[PDB]
């Protein structure tokens, strides 16, 4: 979920 | 011209442009900084739990990284996830055997806490014992005149990798990964024609980076389950992820 936000935006 | 590109004017714009997305200063800057602001004015500090620190920043960045990536861009979340997760360690040790020759890091430095730091943990990801391995690999590199150019094109070969469980859009990892390599023989075969079989030579260590990123991930893992080192970080999550 970190991992995702960095790359979500 | 070890950190540098060796025939400029006989270099595709690809390898160029891969270049441009590295910037060396920014990455050593950031570590002693981190290094200064996490020991100044501190008594005695849990040097693994440094070396965490600074390997979970080094994640941010490399996240921050493929992020830009000219491929990624055209990649969704998910699959770009997957694809980071796989080989977060193994980017690591190369960037450390990339600075570790090209722009002469040293093995330990003193913290201004009268403590010492083992940067070279940092390549090892907490285990002594690789040493040798790392060492040997360093030399094999060395000898094939491991360049910036060839660091940049190996790194992006190790980050797109099809053969990775659950990627969706297969085609793009592949053909990524494909013109990169191309990229990188090309570049072999124009700047170091003197350097027999560069090519595979480098391509082979790719396969031995990879089982000391193993171990290192392992030992790591193993050593958040004591305890050792904070759990809601990157590092841990990506730590996790497969598991």
């Amino acid at each position: 979920s970190t991992l995702r936000a960095l790359l979500t935006n | 011209g070890s950190h540098m590109l060796e025939d400029p004017l006989r270099v595709s714009p690809m390898i160029r442009e891969f270049v441009q997305s590295i910037d060396d200063r920014e990455w050593q800057t950031q570590l002693f900084a981190l290094l200064q602001k996490q020991t100044y004015n501190q008594v005695e500090v849990d040097l693994f739990e440094l070396m965490c620190k600074v390997l979970d920043q080094n994640l941010f960045s490399q996240v921050d990284w493929a992020r830009n990536t000219v491929f990624f861009k055209d990649l969704k979340v998910d699959d770009q996830m997957k694809l980071l997760q796989h080989s977060w360690s193994d980017m690591l040790v190369l960037d450390h055997l990339h600075h570790r020759i090209h722009n002469g890091l040293p093995d330990e430095t003193q913290l201004n806490n009268g403590q010492v730091f083992n940067l070279m943990s940092l390549g090892l990801l907490g285990v002594p014992q690789l040493g040798d391995y790392f060492n040997e690999l360093q030399n094999k590199l060395q000898d094939l005149k491991f360049d910036m150019g060839d660091y940049v094109c190996m790194k992006f070969l190790i980050l797109l990798n099809p053969s990775v469980r659950g990627i969706v859009n297969r085609k793009t990892v592949s053909e990524g990964h494909d013109n990169v390599q191309a990229a990188l023989l090309d570049y072999t075969l124009t700047c170091y024609p003197s350097v027999n079989d560069k090519f595979r030579g480098l391509v082979n260590i790719l396969p031995e980076i990879h089982a000391m990123a193993v171990r290192g991930e392992d030992h790591l893992y193993t050593k958040h389950c004591a305890g050792s080192a904070p759990t809601q970080t990157l590092l841990m999550e990506m730590l996790h992820a497969k598991r």
